């Protein structure tokens, strides 16, 4: 019984992702 | 300090494990297969209530960097063991080398054992690829054998294309270690 939110990018390596994020 | 997880995820090159991480943690997918080395991911979670920071961790799945690759294993929370629902020569090495490699590192580790590319089960073209090689995705109640057999925390299947299940498997990674 948790409650979980969507998770929010704060940094990545990988450029495809940090580039969506903020 | 902020309460944090490490992940760590691991499987046979072409599973989907930077889809995976890219899909859920930014909700886009990538137009081109790159092979991972190394990567990472920081991201923010709210678990009842309070914050939680998830470093995800992505590893290659090639036998080329055997030697490297449990270098990363330090300090590791719970492991995502993935193999592809369409591939099972990738199932078959959850058992031979993925369960016996985290065992060896980290013995008391939790384990995850995730099946990915779940909209590909179904797709009449790569079951008929399979059919000609005498071969057949894997079924949820294999997958859940392979789970009990390696002593996984949960057995669960996804899509990072559709987002179908993939939520669930990192909030099941945090329920493993919260
Ligand atoms: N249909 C479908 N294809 C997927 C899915 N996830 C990944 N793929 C495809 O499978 C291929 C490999 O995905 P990728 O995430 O790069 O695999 P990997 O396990 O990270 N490989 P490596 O260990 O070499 O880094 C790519 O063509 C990718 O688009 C999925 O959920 N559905
Ligand atoms: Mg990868």
């Amino acid at each position: 019984s948790m409650e979980i939110s969507p998770p929010v990018l704060i940094s990545s390596s990988n450029p495809t992702a940090a580039a969506r994020i903020s | 300090r902020m309460q944090a997880i490490k992940c760590v995820v691991v499987g046979d090159g072409a599973v989907g494990k930077t889809c995976l991480l890219i899909s859920y943690t930014t909700n886009a997918f990538p137009g081109e297969y790159i092979p991972t080395v190394f990567d990472n991911y920081s991201a923010n979670v709210m678990v009842d209530g309070k914050p939680v920071n998830l470093g995800l961790w992505d590893t290659a799945g090639q036998e080329d960097y055997d030697r490297l690759r449990p270098l990363s294993y330090p300090q590791t929370d719970v492991f995502l063991i993935c193999f592809s629902l369409v591939s099972p020569a990738s199932f078959e090495n959850v058992r031979a080398k993925w369960y016996p490699e985290v065992r060896h590192h980290c013995p008391n580790t939790p384990i995850i054992l995730v099946g990915t590319k779940l909209d590909l089960r179904d797709d009449k073209d790569t079951i008929e690829k399979l059919k000609e090689k005498k071969l057949t995705p894997i079924t949820y109640p294999q997958g859940l054998a392979m789970a009990k057999e390696i002593g996984a925390v949960k057995y669960l299947e996804c899509s990072a294309l559709t987002q179908r299940g993939l939520k669930t498997v990192f909030d099941e990674a945090i329920r493993a270690v919260l």
